[PDB]
Parts: structure tokens; C-alpha cells; sequence
């Protein structure tokens, strides 16, 4: 576990409908939710792959399970039953535990993705903004919609605003 | 002042899943891995219909018990189906030898043609092919017998040595069944076959068995103190089968030229048969899925999901739903 | 100046566990997943005691070998137990037909009552039920025989055709055993049964077999050059069984009305039997677990942990112990 | 692995006996160990669940493994043996590897819990204290027992002390 | 200004692996977990060579079909090998009883010595051991017979009761095979054995069987309308075997004193046999590996990797290769 | 996933040939790649152990799989086939998925090792250097080869250089 989901970002956003992970801004021009489509898509592809891996790796052959034995063949009847029952116990246990294990991992995978995305942003801004926590960053400068969209697509210009931020930071 | 927050999705959803660390965890999206629904119908497996015996069992069917002629016999089938009231079988009591192996071998065939190996009118000029009928196998209220066998009995006061061969020119193997009759008493033996102390002999290239009647009173079954045992063999292409007898032989009339398929099975259920395709059949009904597990029934036929004891196998795709 | 440090537990413990990346890792707490202890006792499985044959085997026991009468036969049992000195069986040499199937069918019963189907005093007025004893089955030093069977021999110089029926009015199935005797020589044949060339015939609604003695010298076993084969069938409720014979029949005396249970088994060990319940039994002793694995024995009876080859399966609960 | 246990916090505390993860303070009023009971309990519940998952998912049916064959039934005897032996090989391998995998994960789980707890504290204090490392925080103000108990239960008042700390920080 | 960067390896490599989340991922180093290579040779299993029958099958081999004497029989072997042209078997047609169980019991032996239990020159002074040959089992162009059996026929116009015992003084069990002959016609019966209506009886301490000829015309096989059934038993050390006959017995000549090993098997392939060691043998060839999985063949003999349907099981050791 | 490999350190070094994880320095005395041998070795040992765990836990017994049945034993022939085929399906699935799971984990394991190593260094230097990102640290003082080798083996003296760095930092 990575400490983000249900953690230092304590809740989810029902209002963010266009993806799994994203942002919510607020400047003079307005405010709103917007998914990060690259990292959301990236995850969908990988989860999809997981689901398909679990399903499509199963080798299925044609077989007629049932057998019929006469009243003087109890022993091979019971041999047969042992086989059917042995396979039932194996598949049941593996299937049950596979799912339990993969679900722990899937959930953690998402936690990781959200954490990596917080860090991605933190390391762009640095001291040009304050880490409130709960996943928010509070700017020391005027961040207009172009500025926002730049952080979201990873092309934020630290230099541009670094001096405007410094003077504001001290008060 | 301006802010930018990082966060994650939440929604409507009430889907839960289990993990190793935690149960009943609510998630945004989820997918099911366990098929638990079946269509309540016995369908056509890989496009080809099963053989539905209904009133009879396999024994009754292949012998031609009189109650089974209202069935119509297809020329191929994917699996066999009996019902729990499939009680019409060997109407004259006795032992059906290697019966279970017979049912396994007929479970699926890609080709099946019934044909008159020893035509009634022409094959038995020195024996009586018309008498030889019993209250144990009644037809239209009157005494009858199996359709695919003839019970040869003496002509006048004479049962001369009987001798008959069949060469398999059918290019597939042919299943030949016959029977042998064990009378109640030496009086009965002599009534039917004239000579007491008889033998029947049957042979192919790989089979050879001599049979002697065992004359005694058994407990009455369908009013018979006598008995009749049913035998069968598969004559391979090119090979022949020969019968030799001084009495007590229930000779074949019809035989079956067949091509066996490959381990299918017989399902016993009263679930109705329908026109539908499937790749996986259970006695409760058919399964339409690509999910790797199922909990409907352990005894399946086809390319089936693995039967498990689980009630729920739900796999998280989305994330923890927190609002 | 004031401080606040973050940290974790450490302790006494020397429990180690293994991981994929690292062996012999010491941890604070840990739990074991492999049952390796058994109680050294054969216990009552699902609350019902096993049948303990001790000196005899199943063959000796149901036939009534003279050494087995000091046993007491319960009216139900969960599984059967023989010891490695269970050597008292068929004292008169021969073949016990379908014996292994018989032992499987008796392995568990919910109801078992022995009873005199053909009472000694009343059933055989024209044959000698008192002679018919042998040095192969000795009782109190003197020549004896099985308890549940009578070896009928001629009376005076006469073995008239024997004929006897039993109708099963018990409302459960009844297991009937009999035997057939193959003398050494025609002199012995005639000594016992007067007529050389005899037959025995036995029949129910579903069973019918004729038997002829095969008179010849076999290699001596327990001083016998002759032989005796033992047969058995199950008569269903309402059905009857009939015997017919001109000699060589070892006729039943006791039979058993039973209700079969469902696949249990027979355990062969000298481990002592005790009063204790269990849900999992091995020949070495019983297992009291909720753990999913065990390494005690592969051959178990009950709801058992899965047998594995592991010596240690220890699951970490706590954390890495670092001091 | 999360780098905390046997890592940047290089040792464990035999002296902390009331739980798995916790704190050790030192102020003018005294000093001592004290477990974090919320996070310790949380972990116990989850590990317990893991143990019970591994045990209780095992489907066991009534079966009598042993069979007895006569001397002309060698072939089905050997068939039976192949079955028994095949099941042994499967269960042994799965059981052995299940445990190996789950132990790696359990240990990592604790590492994560300890790391998350360090981070929880760090993000409350911020510059009101110095990160010595080895998991310690060295305050720039007077932190009395009420103050301590406030950081431990997550209700620490940054404002209260922020000025007392700033002046002390500059030496 | 001075800098210090932290980073990771990259290389030449094009090894890919799959993960749950992602396919076709290129990694620096990687190791294979699936053996897919075999040496195309049938080798010696655990140092000891198989028995290679080549032209014959086991039936032909232990009976001593004339085409199998150019084989040389070792005194121990690990497993047996037949080819797809191993068609020399029972040259005189009939049934080989419990043949499959016989092949399984001979599949591996640690000791095997052929020896003349009933020497030809001395054992049969009142019967003709020299006539008793057939066009079905031709030797050097001329009519012949099995090597390990003698077909005893009458001497002059007389087949007196035959009676012969062998006591096993070999300290291992000895396998004894014999045959019984069913003529085409009573003329043939009488030509060979004088008396029509004969019997053969064979017995040990645990075995006892009577045999009667079944005289009739079968479909011609290798020009024979008669038939000959082959039987076998294992005489335990100290026990004896006895033969008694008024005709129709094909008596043993050679027998085999053996020590059985433990479930090995028979492999049927034309893959050549070589001097080679292995711990795992398939019909395609041998496998030299310590990897846990293989996809070469499902039917193996030895300590083998588990057969899987995978084409590739590659395990990452190094890391993601990013340049 | 830990966000380092193929992440905030966006590429690998073909030039670093003596190990899996390491450093690249640059001072007045020269520059070059050098593996961290302690952490590289540590990983090799653990990965090796994983490989051997997967291989050497397989219990293999002597067995002859093949059986032969006569033409009236179809049912036990098919039983036998059901057994062979059932085992095939089980092993195939487990093997396929075992590998898929263990590979995801092995890759993540390396990610973690690289991240932990970055953090190890960051927490030694602190403000004596600047976090450029892409895994680089840009010193505010003269770091000679002895200084470098001290950071690499974890014995870096913060005090020594802390003042030389402070004055240089303010531009
Ligand atoms: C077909 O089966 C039916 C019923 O399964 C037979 O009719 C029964 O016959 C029994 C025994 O002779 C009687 O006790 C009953 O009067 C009948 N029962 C029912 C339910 O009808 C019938 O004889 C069978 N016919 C053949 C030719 O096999
Ligand atoms: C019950 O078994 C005992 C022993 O298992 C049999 O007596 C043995 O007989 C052998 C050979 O006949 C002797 O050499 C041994 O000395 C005997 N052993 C013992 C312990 O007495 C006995 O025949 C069996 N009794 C019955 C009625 O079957
Ligand atoms: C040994 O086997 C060969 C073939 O594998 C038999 O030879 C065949 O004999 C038949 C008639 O019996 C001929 O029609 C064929 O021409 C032969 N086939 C071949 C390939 O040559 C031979 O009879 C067998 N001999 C014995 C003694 O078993
Ligand atoms: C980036 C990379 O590794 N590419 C290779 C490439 O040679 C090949 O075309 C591809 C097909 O899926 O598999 C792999
Ligand atoms: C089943 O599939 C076959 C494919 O050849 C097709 O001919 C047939 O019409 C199908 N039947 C139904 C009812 O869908
Ligand atoms: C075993 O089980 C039965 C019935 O379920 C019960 O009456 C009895 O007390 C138990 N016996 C012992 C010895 O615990
Ligand atoms: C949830 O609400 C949405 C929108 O209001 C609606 O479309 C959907 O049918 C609802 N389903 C559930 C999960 O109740
Ligand atoms: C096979 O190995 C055995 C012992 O390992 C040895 O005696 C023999 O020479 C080897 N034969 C081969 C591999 O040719």
C-alpha cells in the first residue's frame, strides 16, 4: 500500500466522471474536475490485460466427465469419484485465492498510480506552490487556465513564475 | 488564491469484492469470473443433436424393445440422453454382457446405419422365424419380441444344425448383437428346440465363444422362470462373423454399421431437449460462457469451465469507492 | 530539545519463515499451516466406531471362521480395521469371488443384522447337516467348519435333488453367501455326495449362475488337495434367492440384512482403537485440525487436510525481528 | 519493499511491547515508548483475515483415499497410485509457493505501514521540526505531553507553535 | 557545478517476458523455465538399458515366436520398447489371457533367467513332442512352432492321461506360460489327441482352473480355423504347479525366473535406442533437465518435468531494458 | 510500482556495465559510471533465491505415465485420460500465471531498489545539493572523489560542507 487512496487523499470525487485519476483546479476564471487521460488509459490497458490473462490462460479440452459403473465396480467408481473430487478441491482453492491475491494487488496498483501522479506534479511545481496536503497544491502565483493545462500535460514552466512566487511566498 | 488538487474517481457503484487482507470492499468497477447461470435446456453439442431415448434405455433401444419403435433413430449424435423413467430395456429377463462398455462406446457416433444383416424372409429356411414371441415383450396387446433379433425355434419336430456367416463389406465397423436362451425346464427346451443338450457357437477373427444352455428354474421375472442373455461384438471392416447352433440361439436380424467418435457420455435427466447450440452441457442445462469457472454442475460434457464450490468470484478492475 | 521517534516492534522470538527472496528470516510472530501431529489412536469417525477384526480378516469374519466367534459384531460401523496379524480367513482353500468388491461394500454400514436364513435343525431333512467338517477349519482341537455355512453331505447313501428358496421380507437388502466344493478325486466326490457328475444352481431376479464341480488334485493347502470357492450376492427387498443342487453345495446358514452407507474404507494397522471422535483418520492415528495441510499420511479417511511432502509451512503474521 | 523497516529506520524496539508500530518521545516531562493502537489494530485485523483466508478457503470433502486391488489389477492399482502421486505433487508445490509468496507480501505490508506512519507525522509537523532521520523528528519548540498526544492522534495544531518554531529554527 | 546521478542498467538484450499487467516486455536478463528440447533417442533409464523387441511384441517374445529368436534377452531392464512394426506375436491365432496385466508386470525386472522347466528330451515319454508344428508359425520356410512351448500330440494311437509337476526351487518367483488348443473339427481333435472329449487341468497353491476344448470352425486366421489360447501364472518360491491332461494341452518348455521391479512402462516408438543415460524418457526422445516444466510429451517415464501446454515460460531476473 | 524506473529516472545507462544499479558522478577530477555493488549483489542473491524457489520446490517422483487397456476397457481408458488431461490443465494454468505474477513482482522489486537508493542519497545530502530530477543531484559545493565515494558508501559528512554550501546556495 502506497498511502494515497483512502489515505493522505482521504476521499474520491463523484464529480470526476471522465476517468479514474485526475485533477480539480480553482482560479479566477472558474473551477472544475478533469481526468488525466494518459494515465487513466494506461491503467485500463493494463488491467484489461490482467483480466484477459486470468481468463485466456485456461486450457479447455473436450471431455465427458461422467462415467457409469456396474454394481461390482464400486472400487473404480470410488476411484473416479476421488479424481473428480480432488480436482474440485484444487480448482476451488486456487480460484478462490487467485482472486483474493489479485484484488489486493489491483487495488494497490491504483494507489500507486495516484501517488505517482501527486509526485509528478509536486516535482514540477516545487516551492512555486504550497503542499496543503489532502492532495492539494496552493499556488504562490496567478495560475490561469493555460498555466493549469501546462501542469496537467507536464510542460509547466518553473522559470516563468519563479520570481512572482518567491516574493509572494515570504508574506 | 489558486489551487490544484490531485484525486480519484468515485461513483454510484455498490459492487463489492474480497481481498486477502480485507472482505466486503466496495469498488468502482468489477468483473465476474464465475458462471452461475444455465439455460435449463439440453442442447446440441457442437451443432449436432443428442439421441433422446425417452421411454427406453440403451438396452431397450439397440435391441428393439417394442416400446421403442415410436422413437426415430438418427444417423449421428453428440451424446445420449435417458430420462429417469427410461425403464423399457430387456423385456425378457437376463444378463446384458459388458453393457456398461457398450453404452460408453455408443455415447457418440458420427455415422450410424441400421441394416438387415440376416433378412427374416430369406435367411432361416429350415427353422421357424415366426413363432418365438413372449408375454414378457408385449406389442399391440398380443405377445411380441425384440425387433432387431429373431428367436428361432424348431420347425415341425426338427432343429437341424444352423450355420450362418456375415462378411463386413461396409467399410466401417459393424455392431452385431445376439442372444442366448436358457429355458426353465427340459420340457421347455424340447418344446422349442427338439434336442436337449445343444450348443451355440459364435466367432470372428478376434472373438470366439461357445455357449451352452443352463436349464433351470429362476425366480419369476415378467412371468419368466427362464432367462436370456444378450451379447455383442464389433466386427471390423473386412472381417466376418459366424454363428453355429443346435438350439437356443436368438439370432440377429438388424445390425448397425457405425463410426465411433470419441469419449462423449450419457446424461440422465428430465430436462427437456431443445434446438440450441452449446459448447458445454450439464444435466440441468447448458452453459454459454468464456469465464474459466462455473458452479452449476460437476458432470459436464464439452469444453467446459472448471467446476468450483465458490458462490462468488468477483475480480476488481476499478478502485476503492470512497465518497 | 524535545523529540518524537517513529519505530516498530522487536522481541524474544526466534521463529523463522521463508520468502521467495529470502530464507531463514526471523519474525516477531508467526503461525503454522501444516499439521504434523497425530494422536496415535484409531478413533470413531463422525461419532461412530469402526469394526475391529483383530485376529481375522473380512473373509474370515463374514464366513464365520471358528477363530472369529470370540469377536462381537456391532450393528453399525464407520470403517473397518484389520491388523497385520489378521491371518484367519478362508481356512478351506479356494477362491473368494469378487472379494475386494465385497470388502468395499461392507466398509461402512448403518445397519447390520445377522440371522439364520436356513435354520440348521429344520431346513435339510434329507441331507446330513452334522458331518461336513474338516481339519482345515479346526475348532476346540477337533475338526470344525465355518459358522455361517453348512457343508451338506449325503445321508446314508443318498443325495436327493436339493431345492430351497428364501424371500427377503426384511425391508433392507440381505447379503447371502454360499460356497461350492471341488473334491480331489471321484472317490471323494462319491464319498460325500453319492452321485458323480452333479450341478449347483443359484438364482435371484437379477442373478443366475450354474456351477459344476471340477474334480482334480490341487497342490496341498492346509492339507487339502480339494478346493472350495465362496460366492456372494445381495438380495433386494421383496426379491428371493433359490438354490438347487445334486451335490457339492455349501449352503448358507446365516445371512446378513444390511444398509450400506457410502464409500468408507478399510484400514490395516496395529494402532489401537480408542474412544475419541475425529473427522480425519490415518492408519497411524487421528488428526484434529483446521489447518489445510498435513504430512502424517497420504491415505486418510474423512474430511482431511491435503497431504503434502513439506516438513515446514510457516506463515509470517508479525514483522521482521530486528534488534 | 518500502525502505523503512531494516532500512532508514535501522532497528526495532524491544521496549515497545503494547503493539507493532509506534512512537518514542522525549520532552522535559519524561520519555517512553507507546504503540499506535489504531494502526496496529488495523493491521492485526487484516493479517488475521489473511490467515483465515488461507485456511478457510480449503474445501474438504469426505473421502477414503485407500483402495485395494487383487494381483491381476496391477494396472488400475498403478492408475490409482498415479492419481495419489499427482495430487501430492500439485499440493506440495502450491502450498510451498503460496507460503513463500505470502510471506514476502506480509513483510512488505508491515514495511509499508511503518513508512506511511512516518509520512503521516512528517506532513503534520513540516518545518516545525527537523528530520534527523532514523525515523526521528527533533522539534524546534517545546512539545509538552498534550502536544505529543496531539501528533499521535493526528490533531496537531501547526499554527499554535509555528512562530515559536520559526525563531528557534534560525539558530 | 558538480553533479551525482543515480540510475540503472541497460544492454544489448532483446529477451522479452510477459507480466499480468503487460505483454512483450523487454528485459536485461531472463531465465527459461520450460524444457522444450529432447535428444531424439531412447536411452538407458537410471543407467540401465531398456528391452528392445523390434520385430516382435511381448506376446511373441515370451512365447518364443520363431521370428524373435534373433533377439537377445537381457537379464534385467528398466522399461520395454516396441516399434510400430512389432507385429510378430501369437502366430497361431487365439486369446492371450490377462495379456495387458502381463505386459505391465514385465515392464521392469531386476533379474530374469529363462530355463527349461520341462526338458523336451526327458519329460514326455508317452506323448509325441516332435510332431506339433504348423504353417501358421513357419521357421526356415518349413512348418514350426513357439520355442518356449511344446504342442504335445498323441503317440501312435494313444494319448494317455498326462500328469506333470514342477516345484519352484529358484528362490524367486517363476513365470510359467502354457496354452490350450481348440481344434476346428472332431476329425482334427481325434487326429491329434485320439480321445474326443478331453480336459486340461492346471493348479498351484493359489491357482486352479479346468479347461475344456471348444471344437468348432472359426473364421480363418493365418490359415487356421482352429484356435489356441495362452495362459500364464506366477509360481511363488517354494510353491509348485501341476498339469493334468487327456489332450489339447500345449505344455511349457521354457519358463522364466524373475524379480519384478516396480511400475515402469512400455513405450511404443520407432525412435532409435542408443547408449545414453537419462532420468526422463519420452517416446520422441530423452530429456536432460532440472527445469520444472516441459512441453515435449505427456507420456513420460522417470523423474520428469510436469507436461504443460505452454510454448514459452520465461522468468525475468533482470530489469526493464530502457534505452 | 514505485515510479523510478521508466519513470522519474526516464532511462537506463548502457554505459554502466559492472552492475544493475548505480551512480554517475562529475567533478573537476573527471566523471563516470560506477555500480553500487552492495545493493546490486543483495538483489542478485534474492532473485537467484526466487529462481531456485520456483525450480527446487517441485516434487518429482518416479512414474510411468502410460497405461494400456484392451478393447473392453474403454471406460477406465477414458478415466485414465481424464486424469492425464486434468493434470495438464492444472499445471498449465498455474505455471502460466505463476510466471506472469512473479515477473510483475520482479520488475517492481527492481523499481523499489532504485527508488530506495535515490532516497538514501537525497536524505544524506539534503540542502547541500539541488534536486534537478531525472535522478540527479547538483552540488552546492566542491565534491572531490573522496567526497563522492563517501556518499556512495553512506558515510557522507553533512557538517563538513554545510557552510560552503549555504553561501553558494543563495545564488
Ligand atoms: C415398459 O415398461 C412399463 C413400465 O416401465 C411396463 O409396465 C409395467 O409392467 C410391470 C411388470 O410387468 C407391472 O407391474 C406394471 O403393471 C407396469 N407398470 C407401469 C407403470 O405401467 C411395460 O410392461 C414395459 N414393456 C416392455 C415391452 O418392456
Ligand atoms: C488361524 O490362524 C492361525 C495363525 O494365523 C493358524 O495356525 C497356524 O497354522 C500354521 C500352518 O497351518 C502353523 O505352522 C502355525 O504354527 C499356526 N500359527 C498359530 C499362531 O497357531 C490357524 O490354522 C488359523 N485357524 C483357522 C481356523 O483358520
Ligand atoms: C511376422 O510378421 C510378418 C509381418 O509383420 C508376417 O508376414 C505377413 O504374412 C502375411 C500372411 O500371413 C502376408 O500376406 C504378408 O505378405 C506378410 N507381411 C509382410 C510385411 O511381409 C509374418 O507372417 C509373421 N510371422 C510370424 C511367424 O509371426
Ligand atoms: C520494442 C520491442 O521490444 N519490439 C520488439 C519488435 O522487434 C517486434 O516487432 C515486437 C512485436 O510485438 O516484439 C518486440
Ligand atoms: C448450430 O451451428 C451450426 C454451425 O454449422 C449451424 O448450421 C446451425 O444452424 C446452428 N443451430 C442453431 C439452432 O443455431
Ligand atoms: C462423539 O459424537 C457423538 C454424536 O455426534 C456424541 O454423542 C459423543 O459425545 C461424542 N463422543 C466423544 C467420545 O466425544
Ligand atoms: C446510478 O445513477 C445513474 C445516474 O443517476 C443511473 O444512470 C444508473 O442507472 C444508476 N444505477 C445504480 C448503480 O443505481
Ligand atoms: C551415464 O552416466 C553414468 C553414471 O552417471 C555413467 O556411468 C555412464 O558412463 C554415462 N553414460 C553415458 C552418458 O554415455
Amino acid at each position: 500500500l502506497f498511502g494515497a487512496i483512502a489515505g493522505f487523499i482521504e476521499g474520491g470525487w463523484t464529480g470526476m466522471v471522465d476517468g479514474w485519476y485526475g485533477y480539480h483546479h480553482q482560479n479566477e476564471q472558474g473551477s472544475g474536475y478533469a481526468a488525466d487521460l494518459k494515465s487513466t488509459q494506461n491503467a485500463i490497458d493494463k488491467i484489461t490485460n490482467k483480466v484477459n490473462s486470468v481468463i485466456e490462460k485456461m486450457n479447455t479440452q473436450f471431455t465427458a466427465v461422467g462415467k457409469e459403473f456396474n454394481h461390482l465396480e464400486k472400487r473404480i467408481e470410488n476411484l473416479n469419484k476421488k479424481v473428480d473430487d480432488g480436482f474440485l478441491d484444487i480448482w476451488t482453492y486456487n480460484a478462490e485465492l487467485l482472486v483474493l491475491l489479485e484484488n489486493e494487488r489491483t487495488l494497490d496498483y491504483h494507489d500507486s498510480n495516484v501517488k505517482n501522479l501527486y509526485e509528478k506534479v509536486r516535482n514540477q511545481l516545487k516551492n512555486n506552490a504550497k503542499e496543503i496536503g489532502n492532495g492539494c497544491f496552493e499556488f504562490y502565483h496567478k495560475c490561469d487556465n493555460t498555466c493549469m493545462e501546462s501542469v496537467k500535460n507536464g510542460t509547466y514552466d518553473y522559470p516563468k513564475y519563479s520570481e512572482e512566487a518567491k516574493l509572494n511566498r515570504e508574506e | 488564491s489558486d489551487t490544484l488538487c490531485i484525486g480519484y474517481h468515485a461513483n454510484n457503484s455498490t459492487d463489492t469484492v474480497d481481498t486477502v487482507l480485507e472482505k466486503n470492499v466496495t469498488v468502482t468497477h468489477s468483473v465476474n469470473l464465475l458462471e452461475d447461470k444455465h439455460n435449463g435446456k439440453l442442447c446440441k453439442l457442437r451443432g449436432v443433436a443428442p439421441l433422446h431415448l425417452g421411454k427406453c434405455n440403451i438396452a431397450g433401444w439397440i435391441l428393439g424393445n417394442p416400446e421403442c419403435e415410436s422413437l426415430s433413430t438418427a444417423s449421428s449424435w453428440s451424446y445420449i440422453v435417458e430420462t429417469s423413467s427410461s425403464d423399457n430395456g430387456t423385456c425378457y429377463p437376463g444378463d446384458f454382457i459388458d453393457y456398461e462398455e457398450l453404452r460408453e462406446q455408443l455415447s457418440s457416433v458420427s455415422s450410424f446405419e441400421r441394416f438387415e444383416i440376416f433378412p427374416k424372409t430369406s435367411s432361416w429356411p429350415n427353422h421357424d422365424s415366426n413363432k418365438g414371441v413372449t408375454a414378457a415383450c408385449p406389442h399391440a396387446g398380443a405377445k411380441g419380441f425384440y425387433k432387431n433379433l429373431i428367436w428361432l425355434v424348431k420347425k415341425g419336430n426338427s432343429y437341424p444344425k444352423l450355420s450362418k456367416s456375415y462378411i463386413n463389406d461396409k467399410g466401417k465397423e459393424v455392431l452385431v448383437l445376439w442372444g442366448i436362451h436358457h429355458p426353465s425346464t427340459t420340457a421347455d427346451q424340447q418344446s422349442l428346440y427338439q434336442n436337449a443338450d445343444t450348443y451355440v457357437f459364435v466367432g470372428t477373427s478376434r472373438y470366439s465363444k461357445k455357449f451352452k444352455p443352463e436349464i433351470a428354474i429362476r425366480p419369476k421375472v415378467r412371468d419368466q422362470e427362464g432367462r436370456m442373455n444378450y451379447y455383442w461384438t464389433l466386427v471390423e471392416p473386412g472381417d466376418k462373423i459366424t454363428f453355429e447352433a443346435t438350439g437356443n440361439l436368438v439370432v440377429p436380424r438388424y445390425a448397425f454399421a457405425m463410426e465411433r467418435n470419441a469419449g462423449s457420455g450419457i446424461i440422465i435427466s428430465d430436462t427437456p431437449v431443445h434446438d440450441c447450440n452449446t459448447t458445454c452441457q450439464t444435466p440441468k442445462g447448458a452453459i454459454n460462457t468464456s469465464l474459466p469457472f462455473q458452479n452449476i454442475h460437476p458432470i459436464t460434457i464439452g469444453k467446459c469451465p472448471k467446476y468450483v464450490k465458490s458462490t462468488k468470484l468477483r475480480l476488481a478492475t476499478g478502485l476503492r469507492n470512497v465518497p
